């Protein structure tokens, strides 16, 4: 409230192992999306 | 012949010393109590809190709208201003 009071509404419990198979995605069967922009300065997570 | 910080970012007691918090809260950080047999053993019999960094809440020694000015001049102060 007000950035002058806060309430923990509750708590998220996440556990997690390193490795992979499990990636974020920005959206939702085969065939790798590459979208790529040549010359441009582009952040880039290749 | 009968508290210790443990992880928490503060220590007891020394909390009334003007530290300031965004929020806290108590429950029955790891803030362990032991008893001790003449230092010779030690038996754990724990408090936890958890906190929000930033001012709101301040920690004081001892206890509606003015405000003291405590000042001592001329002389090695431990001032907190």
């Amino acid at each position: 409230w007000a950035y002058s009071k806060y309430y923990t509404i509750g708590t998220l419990y996440v556990s997690w192992s390193d490795g992979d198979g499990i990636t974020g995605v920005p959206q939702p069967g085969v065939s790798s999306f590459m979208n790529v922009t040549l010359d441009k300065c582009t952040k880039y997570n290749i | 012949r009968w508290i210790n910080t443990g992880n928490c970012p503060f220590s007891f007691g020394k909390v009334n010393n003007f530290v300031k918090f965004g929020s806290v809260c108590f429950s029955l950080c790891a803030m362990p109590i032991v008893a001790n047999w003449a230092y010779s053993k030690y038996y754990t019999i724990t408090l936890y809190v958890s906190w929000s960094d930033g001012d709101g809440i301040t920690g004081v020694p001892q206890p509606g709208v003015s405000s003291f000015m405590n000042v001592t001049l001329d002389k090695c102060t431990k001032y907190n201003i």
